C-alpha cells in the first residue's frame, strides 16, 4: 500500500479457545472405563493461534517449525503422562496430537502437517491410570502451552 | 488470552530501555501476565543485566498494557562487537475457575531477545545475512556466519519456492560461528532467514566448487 | 551534491540524541556540508536547546556521513504535552572553481524538526490526523487541530483523487489550534496530509451542517 | 513487497547538474549587448532533483507546493536583480523560471506546472545593467538554491 511508513512487525500469536476460561471439561472420573483396563473417554480441545498470520502460502508457523510448542506440567507415572491435582487419586492425564503423538511434559511436540487448513492446533486428552488405588473425587490440572518463536 | 506484539525483540544498546506492548485479547475475563528474562541457555535471571517490569500485572478484559525492558550497570560487561542472546517470556495466569474435573490451558510466549550494542547498531532494513557462506560437505552444508549478529536460517533448497516452503530444520547461528546442516545438494542454493521484523526474505546463492556465496 | 535522508525529522524526547544520514552524491568532487538548527520562527539558534554536530564537515566524493542532533538541559523548558517546532538545515559549500564569469549553485535543504516529548510519544504508524474537524464558513473551511502534534494539510477536495492531485495551498496547523482555508464547498470532503514518514495518506470526511468530521 | 519490515521514509532530494562544479558558464561580459540597452545572452541551466520520488501520479513536489524553492543571494539594483562579485562593475544577474517569473533574492518562487514531465527544474539567467558605469572584467557569483520541505 503506502510506499513510506513506519516499522511493521509480525506479532506473536494470541491463543483462543471456545471457553472463556480456556478450560476443557473432562467429565466425571471414568472409574468404570479405568477399572475395565481402559482409559476414560476422549475430550477434544482446539487451540486457535491468531493475529500472527499463522498460515502462509504453502504452510504454517507450526508445521514449518517457525514456532515450537510444548505442554508444561508435572510428569505422572510414565513420561507419557501428566500428574493431576485434586482429591481424586489413581489417575493421570494424557495428551495426543492429531496423529497419535503423545505429549511428554516439557518435551517439544513434533512438527507435522495440519489438516483442514484451519488456523488451529487440535489435541485430545483422556484420563488414564497411574498405578495407584482408584479414589473417586474431583481433580484439577493447569497446563502450560508454551510457544517458542524461532 | 494475553498476547505479545512481536516474535522477537532487538534491544538497542544505545538506549537505556524499551517497551513491549501486550494485550488481554479475551474480552470477557481478566487475566494476569507474568514476564521474565532468561539468558542464552534459557536459564532464568532476575537481577540483571536485563530486567522486565512489571514481573506480574493484572489485565482487565480487553485491556492493553506493556512490559518495560531495562538494563543494569552490568550490561556493560557484555561484548560490544557482537550480539548477546536473551529470551523474553510472557506467561498468562488464567482466572481460577472452580469447576470440577477440568483442565485449564495457560499460554506462555517465549521470543528471542537480541541485545545489540551501539557499535553494531543497524539502520532500518539493513541486510547482513547475505554474508553467509555455504560449504558443501558430507550430508549437507557447513554454514558460516562471519557477522556480529545471530542469524536464524529457516529454509534451504534448489529454488526460492523450495527455500520458503521446503522442509527444513530451523537453525540459528551465533555471531562469528559456523554450523553443519544435513541437506541435499543444490546447484544454485536459495536460503531463507527471519529478520528483525519477523519477515522471511530469500537469498540467492552461487557456488564455485564446494563454496557458495550470495549472488553479487 | 549533498543530500539528506528524510524530508522531516521527529526527535523522540525520551532519548538524548539522534542521527541523520547525509551523503555527497557527487562522485567526482568533494563538497562541504554545514548544518544548523532554527526555531519555530526560522531564526538560527546555536546554544540550544537542540544542537547539530558537526556544524561543518568535508565530504569526499561519494562519501557518506551523518549529522547528530542532541539536546541541552534547557530542553526540559519546552512544553511536554505538545510538540515544539524547529527546522534542520543542511547547506553545501561546493568546491571553489576559479573559472571566469560563472555562477555556482549551492543547495540548501530545510526540513521541519518536530520535538516530540515522551508524554506524547507515538507508536509506529499511529494516526492522530483523523481527529481534525472541518467547519464550513465564508470562502472555505476553518480546520481544527485538537491534537498535540503539528499537522500539515496538503490536500482538500470532493474526492480522494482531488485531495491528492487538486490544487491546494499547503498549510500546517500547530498543536491545539485552528486555521481558515479558502476552499470550495464539498459534499463529502477528503483531506490529505503528510505523515512522519513523508507519506501522504487521505482521510474521508462526513458533514452534518457546517461541521465535518472523519468517517467513523 | 514484504509485509513486515523496518521504517521506510521519503528522502530529501539531491540536486544534480551537468557540471560537476554545479556551475553555469555566463560567457564574457556582454558589453556590446549591454550598452545597446539590452541584456546579455541567455544561459539555460537545469537542476535535477533526485532520490525523492519528485514525480507522482498526477504531479510533482514542486508544482503541488510540497517543496518550496528560493534563490538566496545579495539583492542588486532592483528587487528583480542579484548582485555579482568580482572585478567587473556595472552588472547584475537576473534569473527567470520557464514562464518568465523573475526570481527575487530570498523570495519563494511561485509554484507552476512543469513541462516535458522531466524530473527537473529549468531556469534562465542573463546579465543586466545595475545603473553603474560598465567596467569589463571577470565576475563571479555563488547562489543558494533553497528547498523548504512541507
Ligand atoms: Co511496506
Amino acid at each position: 500500500r503506502a510506499a513510506f511508513h513506519g516499522e511493521v512487525v509480525r506479532p506473536a500469536c494470541t491463543l483462543a479457545m471456545e471457553d472463556a476460561w480456556q478450560i476443557i471439561d473432562m467429565g466425571e472420573t471414568p472409574v468404570r472405563d479405568l477399572q475395565n483396563g481402559f482409559s476414560g473417554p476422549e475430550r477434544k480441545f482446539s487451540l486457535r493461534l491468531r493475529n500472527c498470520e499463522f498460515n502462509s502460502q504453502g504452510g504454517n508457523l507450526f508445521s514449518d517449525s517457525r514456532i515450537r510448542v510444548t505442554f508444561d506440567g508435572v510428569r505422572g507415572e510414565t513420561p507419557d503422562k501428566f500428574n493431576l491435582s485434586g482429591q481424586a487419586k489413581g489417575i493421570n492425564l494424557q495428551i495426543a496430537d492429531v496423529r497419535g503423538n503423545i505429549a511428554r511434559a516439557g518435551k517439544v511436540m513434533p512438527a507435522i502437517p495440519l489438516t483442514g487448513n484451519e488456523e488451529a492446533l487440535d489435541y485430545t486428552l483422556r484420563i488414564v491410570r497411574n498405578g495407584k488405588k482408584l479414589e473417586a473425587g474431583n481433580y484439577f490440572a493447569v497446563l502450560g502451552f508454551r510457544v517458542d518463536y524461532e | 488470552a494475553v498476547s505479545l506484539d512481536r516474535t522477537r525483540a532487538v534491544f538497542d544498546g544505545s538506549e537505556k530501555s524499551m517497551t513491549l506492548d501486550i494485550s488481554n485479547d479475551n474480552k470477557q475475563l481478566p487475566y494476569l501476565a507474568q514476564a521474565w528474562i532468561e539468558n542464552e541457555n534459557q536459564e532464568k535471571i532476575i537481577t540483571g543485566p536485563v530486567i522486565a517490569t512489571p514481573p506480574v500485572q493484572r489485565l482487565e478484559p480487553g485491556a492493553k498494557s506493556m512490559v518495560r525492558l531495562s538494563t543494569t550497570p552490568d550490561i556493560s560487561k557484555l561484548p560490544q562487537d557482537r550480539e548477546s542472546l536473551f529470551y523474553f517470556n510472557l506467561r498468562e495466569i488464567p482466572p481460577r475457575s472452580e469447576k470440577a474435573n477440568v483442565l485449564q490451558i495457560a499460554l506462555q510466549t517465549k521470543i528471542k531477545l537480541f541485545y545489540r550494542p551501539a557499535a553494531i547498531k543497524t539502520r532500518p532494513n539493513e541486510v547482513w545475512q547475505d554474508q553467509l557462506i555455504l560449504n558443501k560437505v558430507s550430508g549437507g552444508y557447513r554454514i558460516e556466519n562471519p557477522t556480529p549478529y545471530y542469524v536464524t536460517v529457516i529454509g534451504l533448497g534448489g529454488s526460492e519456492k523450495q527455500a520458503e516452503e521446503g522442509e527444513f530444520e530451523t537453525v540459528m547461528l551465533s555471531p562469528r560461528s559456523e554450523q553443519t546442516v544435513k541437506s541435499a545438494n543444490y546447484n544454485t542454493p536459495y536460503l531463507s532467514y527471519i529478520n528483525d521484523y519477523g519477515g522471511r526474505p530469500v537469498l540467492s546463492f552461487i557456488c564455485n566448487g564446494s563454496r557458495c556465496s550470495v549472488k553479487k
